[PDB]
């Protein structure tokens, strides 16, 4: 495109300085109009770009014959080739590109299904008060390059978070990315898909990838069964042993609602534990007041004080809440009786 | 003499020696021969998360707008002039708000990762040439307008910092502001270059090139140039100006023709059809939902509005969320005293007061007969009778099903 | 429905898929789009549960490891590793002889919901002192509480007819306690 126009242009301009620089035979030569080959590059450029100044223009016969033969090709060219050539030339990748590993700080990497909605409830989660300062950055990788709303939430979040463009199944995209000087990777799956097997069949692929890549690094995952948890632990290197998170949406559902089955209400009393909730008051004492006193808690893990490691787990239960305004729940040991 | 070089000098040797004193940097680093604080606290602080980082960006804003009004007002000035920044105004503030450019620039290359890339920025590269020359200008107590019609290029960050200050959030406010930014930013630019270029002689033709124009004609040039009038009133008459204009309007009328009616169409494309229903007194009023179209609405209200019916008081307001077609905006304007439309879904309770269901009389849903699934209509009747019911129960609605056993599931519901 | 009582006091529980559409379960609410899940009185009450509240176990997940560990021996009834390898490699629980190892796999300190109107911890009913309430329950059995699942308009003084509770998380020392309610709590294992 850029050839053929630039030599129409500069070819139909030598054309119009031929013939307006020469004067007419009917008129004696006196249409010979003093003109410039550059002054018929701007005359023609201002045609091809329908302007029309008329600052200068041909005078000669032949030369305005030639305009009005030239002008239907020429305005056709022009309007089908300059949006074409201004649209390939710039749309590029802008968000290609290396991760910078920040020194002294570690940094994660969260693929899988990357939408608005999605990224902002992974990132009010993250980045909460209630949960310790994290100098944590969080850098994510998705093939779809984002709209401008999750740029938006991306420019707001901007010294916590990275964006780059790219698939999990290119080890270049993860070396970019430095997933293996990442701390752990996260895989967010798409609940509402139309295929319960396709969409758990894409994140068996991706956690494949990764694992091919670098076997060495925490993944942190979410299924929808409970079977493909088994096909997960078909990968080597997928060891429950070794720091690794496998969530199953609906295994975990179908367990929340058979514990309330026989606990009615412990099911949101659970779900409250994890969103990180700041403790927000209103004025009035309705039940709105006193249930978000209840949902401001969350789950910490604390390491015990000697005292508390000291003499007995079980002794070391009853006074523990007073003493430090606090709920207290080399295993999983919940109600410690009988480091 | 007439020292017009320095200022084009001073700002293109600063640009050029960052760019070859930053590749010098590389070198050094190849083959051995807190930081990270001071680089997020100047991230932290170019980001809107705080109170400090907010009243800096909205100075930005401000002092960018600032600058170009200063350079509207020296666009009158002649050319090369002598000016005292201590005797005159002028400067005074211009002085100021490049002080506070030059520390943000420093903030921004601080911030910034990639030195190259940030030295090949725009925002960057209009501070470039235009903090230097003003401070060039205050040294040598003379004046030159020089590259001062480029700060009009600080409104392309328009749209960012209304990002980082939560003003723009949805999609359609966020390209529209995108799309005025860029339009105005560069239509004011290449204008003022064609005002310097014009203005200033030819030195082929010993400066006899000086056509006398103004910053306004040279605008409105321009914008005669992109919509492709071209009078031929004004035009350049300089050879670098109609180089210029010949290299400008390859970009301007693509960027003309595919930004005016985009900003046409997102400006304006609004809801019609929404606000509120004033309850009359003293007169009562029905909710008519479900399947409405042109023929069911004119059967529906043939039969509703009809003289063998005793004369009815009651208004008819609908609500459906698509908009309606042009006829179904005439029957309504046909039948404009009792009835009255308003766009909406009947499964928002927002809709609901809006359309004043609580104060209703009798809330009417019409099904359609004629669905390629009678068990998925029938669902979406349901889900309507749901959905009021949740709103008030205390309603009288009048429905139409498609089987007989959807009758117990309407039971179902309480109220 | 209706029997020689009514069905609305009858305790049910509902998965959703859609968060928008939490409002249509109840009608004594002031229902709103803009009010999120956790904020919604059926959700609070426990009838109706979305698996849209799970976002956040991604972040705690990767903030402690423990914590799918711990969630899931709570949940599912104790998953061992051994009871994983078992699934991976059968796709089927199975029988076995039991052995006093295999009976020393009752020692799950089990959930629980208690009523707090009749019972050998009903002495109290009437208190504040919800701190010594649960410090009776230590000294009585090591019996964990967790939370109050107190009645919507058990906090008022116009008596309504409305026996859907909600339940309040990690209650002060300084909480009240009305005799008609239900309690969160864990007795020791069986
Ligand atoms: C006095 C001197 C006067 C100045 C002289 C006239 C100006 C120069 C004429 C040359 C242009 C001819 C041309 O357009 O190429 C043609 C042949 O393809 C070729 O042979 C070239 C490639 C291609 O034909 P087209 O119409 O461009 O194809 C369009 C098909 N498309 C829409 C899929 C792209
Ligand atoms: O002009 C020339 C004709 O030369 C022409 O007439 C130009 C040829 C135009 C015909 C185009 C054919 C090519 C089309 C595919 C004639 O010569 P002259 O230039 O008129 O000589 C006088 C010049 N003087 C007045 C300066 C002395
Ligand atoms: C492409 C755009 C060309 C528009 C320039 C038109 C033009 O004025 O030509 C100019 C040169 O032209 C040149 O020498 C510069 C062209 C260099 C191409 C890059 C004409 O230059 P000139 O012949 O020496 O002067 C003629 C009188 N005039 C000053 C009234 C023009
Ligand atoms: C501060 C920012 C940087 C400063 C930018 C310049 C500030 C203004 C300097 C001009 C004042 C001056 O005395 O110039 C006089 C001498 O000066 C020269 O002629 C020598 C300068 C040669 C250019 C050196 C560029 C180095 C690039 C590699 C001009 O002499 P005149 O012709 O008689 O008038
Ligand atoms: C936002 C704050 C930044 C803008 C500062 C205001 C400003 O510069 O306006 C300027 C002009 O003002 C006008 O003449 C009218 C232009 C519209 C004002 C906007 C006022 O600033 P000034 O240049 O100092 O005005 C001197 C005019 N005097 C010499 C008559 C006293
Ligand atoms: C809203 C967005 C911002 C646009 C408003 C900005 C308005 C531009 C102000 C410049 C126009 C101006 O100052 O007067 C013009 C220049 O006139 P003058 O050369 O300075 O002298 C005039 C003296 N006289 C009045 C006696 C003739
Ligand atoms: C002498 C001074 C001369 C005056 C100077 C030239 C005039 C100003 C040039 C600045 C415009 C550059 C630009 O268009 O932005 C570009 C970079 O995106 C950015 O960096 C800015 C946003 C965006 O590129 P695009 O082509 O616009 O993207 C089109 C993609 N689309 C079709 C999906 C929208
Ligand atoms: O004009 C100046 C050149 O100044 C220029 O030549 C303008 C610079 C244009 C080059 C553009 C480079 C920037 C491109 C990115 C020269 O000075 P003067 O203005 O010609 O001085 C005479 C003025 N008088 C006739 C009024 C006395
Ligand atoms: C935008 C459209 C600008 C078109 C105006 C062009 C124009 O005539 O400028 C005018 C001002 O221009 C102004 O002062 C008004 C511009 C205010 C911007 C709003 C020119 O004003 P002038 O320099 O004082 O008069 C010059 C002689 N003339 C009357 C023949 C023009
Ligand atoms: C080149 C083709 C396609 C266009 C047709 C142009 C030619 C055939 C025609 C159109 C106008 C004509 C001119 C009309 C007026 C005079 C008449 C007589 O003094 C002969 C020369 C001259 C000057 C003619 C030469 C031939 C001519 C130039
Ligand atoms: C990147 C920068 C350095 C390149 C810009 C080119 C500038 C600095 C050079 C190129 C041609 C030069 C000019 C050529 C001759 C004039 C007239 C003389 O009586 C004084 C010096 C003076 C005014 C020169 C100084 C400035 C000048 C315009
Ligand atoms: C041209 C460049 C070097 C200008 C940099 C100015 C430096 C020396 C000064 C200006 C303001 C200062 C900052 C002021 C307070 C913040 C937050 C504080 O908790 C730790 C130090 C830290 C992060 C300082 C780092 C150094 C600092 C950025
Ligand atoms: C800026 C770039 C992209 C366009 C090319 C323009 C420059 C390189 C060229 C095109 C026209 C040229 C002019 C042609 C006529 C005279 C010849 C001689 O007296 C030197 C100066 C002068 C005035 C030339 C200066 C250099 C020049 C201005
Ligand atoms: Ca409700
Ligand atoms: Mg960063
Ligand atoms: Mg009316």
């Amino acid at each position: 495109l850029l050839s053929i126009f630039i030599s129409t242009w500069l070819t139909a301009a030598g054309f119009i300085h031929l013939v307006e620089n020469s004067g007419d035979p009917w008129e004696n030569f006196q249409n010979n109009q003093a003109l410039t080959y550059w002054e018929c590059v701007y005359l023609l450029m201002v045609t091809m770009s329908t302007v029309g100044y008329g600052d200068v223009y041909a005078k000669t016969t032949l030369g305005r014959l030639f305009m009005v033969f030239f002008i239907l090709g020429g305005l056709a060219m022009f309007a089908s080739y300059v949006p074409e050539i201004i649209e390939l030339i710039g749309n590029r990748k802008k968000y290609g590109g290396s991760y910078s590993a920040v020194s002294g700080r570690k940094h994660i990497v969260v693929c899988g299904h990357i939408t608005l909605e999605s990224v902002s409830n992974f990132l009010k989660d993250f980045l909460h008060k209630d949960r310790d300062d994290v100098n944590v950055e969080i850098v994510f990788l998705h093939n779809i390059s984002p709209n401008l709303e999750l740029e938006a939430l991306f420019k707001r979040h901007f010294t916590q978070v990275e964006f780059y463009q790219g698939s999990v199944l290119n080890p270049h995209d993860l070396a970019r990315v430095k997933i293996e000087s990442a701390d752990a990777c996260l895989i967010l799956a798409n609940k509402y898909c139309a295929d319960p097997d396709a969409e758990d069949a894409s994140n068996i692929m991706r956690v494949i990838s990764i694992k091919n890549y670098h076997p060495k690094i925490r993944i942190i995952t979410q299924m929808l069964q409970y079977h493909n948890k088994a096909h997960l632990l078909n990968i080597p290197s997928w060891n429950w042993k070794e720091g690794d998170d496998a969530i199953c949406l609906a295994e975990l559902k179908l367990g929340f609602i058979a514990q309330s089955c026989l606990a009615q209400g412990l099911s949101t009393m659970l779900a409250n534990l994890f969103s990180m909730r700041s403790f927000i008051k209103i004025e009035e004492d309705t039940w709105q007041k006193y249930y978000l006193e209840g949902v401001s808690n969350e789950m910490y893990t604390e390491y015990l004080s000697s005292a508390f490691v000291g003499l007995s787990f079980p002794t070391v239960c009853e006074l523990c809440f007073v003493k430090l305004k606090l709920l207290m729940i080399s295993r999983i040991l919940i109600n410690p009786g009988n480091g | 003499q007439r020292m017009w070089w320095a200022f084009l000098a001073s700002s293109m040797v600063t640009f050029f020696g960052g760019l070859f004193i930053i590749l010098l940097w590389r070198t050094l680093k190849y083959l051995w021969t807190w930081m990270t604080s001071v680089k997020d606290w100047a991230g932290v602080m170019i980001s809107a998360q705080t109170l400090t980082g907010r009243v800096l960006v909205v100075l930005v804003f401000a002092l960018s707008i600032g600058a170009l009004v200063i350079y509207f007002i020296d666009s009158s000035n002649p050319i090369e002039s002598c000016q005292n920044f201590y005797k005159d105004f002028t400067l005074q503030i211009d002085m100021a708000f490049n002080v506070f450019f030059l520390l943000y620039f420093g903030l921004r290359f601080i911030a910034a990762n990639d030195k190259l890339w940030f030295w090949l920025e725009v925002n960057s590269v209009v501070d470039f040439f235009t903090v230097p020359p003003v401070f060039v200008s205050v040294y040598l107590n003379r004046s030159w307008l020089g590259l001062r019609f480029l700060r009009a290029l600080r409104l392309i960050q328009f749209s960012e910092i209304l990002q980082f200050l939560n003003i723009l959030k949805t999609s359609n406010s966020i390209k529209l502001v995108n799309l005025l930014s860029i339009f105005i930013s560069t239509w004011l630019t290449a204008a003022g270059f064609i005002h310097l270029v014009e203005n200033s002689g030819d030195p082929w033709e010993n400066f006899q090139n000086n056509q006398a124009l103004t910053y306004w004609e040279c605008v409105y040039l321009l914008m005669v140039t992109m919509s492709t009038v071209g009078y031929g009133d004004v035009y350049a008459k300089t050879t670098l100006g109609r180089l210029f204009m010949v290299f400008f309007i390859l970009g301007g009328l693509a960027m003309f023709a595919s930004y005016v009616p985009e900003i046409i169409e997102l400006i304006g494309n609004r809801k019609k059809y929404g606000g509120s229903y004033s309850a009359v007194s003293g007169r009562k009023h029905i909710v008519v939902c479900g399947h409405i179209t042109l023929e069911s609405v004119s059967n529906f209200l043939k039969d509703f509005l009809h003289k063998d019916r005793d004369d009815v008081n009651v208004e008819i307001v609908f609500l459906h969320n698509i908009s309606p077609n042009l006829e179904l905006e005439a029957l309504f304007k046909r039948h404009f005293t009792q009835v009255e439309f308003y766009q909406g879904s009947v499964l928002n309770p927002h809709d609901l007061a809006r359309v004043k269901i609580e104060s209703a009389d009798a809330c009417l849903i019409l099904a359609n007969k004629y669905c390629a699934d009678p068990d998925a209509e029938d669902a979406s009747n349901i889900m309507r009778v749901i959905s009021i019911k949740n709103y008030h129960p205390k309603i009288r609605i009048i429905t139409q099903m498609l089987q007989y056993h959807n009758k117990a599931h309407l039971l179902n519901i309480p109220s | 429905m209706q029997f020689d009582t009514t069905g609305v006091n009858i305790p049910i529980i509902t998965e959703l898929v859609n968060d928008t559409n939490v409002q249509f379960l109840d009608q004594d609410d002031d229902d709103d789009p803009d009010t999120e899940l956790y904020l919604t009185q059926p959700f609070a009450c426990g009838t109706a549960f979305a698996v849209s509240v799970l976002d956040s176990l991604m972040s705690a997940t990767y903030f402690n490891d423990n914590i799918l560990t711990l969630i899931r021996t709570l949940v599912t009834g104790g998953a061992t590793p051994e009871l994983e390898a078992l699934i991976a490699e059968e796709n089927a629980l199975r029988g076995g002889y039991s052995t006093p190892q295999t009976l020393a796999n009752r020692d799950r300190c089990r959930v629980a919901q208690l009523a707090l109107l009749d019972g050998p911890f009903a002495d109290l009913g009437d208190g504040g002192c919800y701190g010594d309430l649960f410090c009776k329950a230590l000294k009585t059995y090591n019996m964990l509480c967790f939370g109050i699942y107190r009645l919507r308009d058990a906090h008022l003084s116009t008596p309504s007819q409305c026996t859907k509770r909600y339940v309040i998380t990690n209650p002060p020392y300084e909480f009240e306690l009305v005799p008609t309610d239900l309690i969160f709590c864990l007795m020791q294992f069986d």
